[PDB]
């Protein structure tokens, strides 16, 4: 990303509103077995 | 760049610490400043020709 470089999450091309913010137009979530989404 | 820096943490970091809470609090509430001005309406519409 343009904030940085992020490792231990799964990226998703679907958007979703989000609650963690991340930034540089980037989120996070918990729901996907389950793990953290970007 | 100090030798000693766990001591240094231990002693005096968690005011640092407290403070860095603050500046992140600033930093996220800056973002929620700006999501609350420009996305008062969440539909996209194209712009016609
Ligand atoms: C997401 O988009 C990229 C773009 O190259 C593509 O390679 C990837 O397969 C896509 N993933 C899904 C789950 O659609």
């Amino acid at each position: 990303t343009r904030a940085g470089c992020l490792i231990g999450a799964e990226h998703v091309n679907n958007s979703y509103e989000c609650d963690i913010p991340i930034g540089a137009g980037i989120c996070a979530s918990y729901q996907t077995s389950q793990s953290i989404i970007a | 760049d100090s030798t000693e820096c766990s001591n240094l943490l231990l002693q005096y970091g968690s005011f640092c610490t407290q403070l860095n809470r603050a500046l992140t609090g600033i930093a996220v509430e800056q973002d929620k400043n700006t999501q609350e001005v420009f996305a008062q309406v969440k539909q996209i519409y194209k712009t016609p020709p």
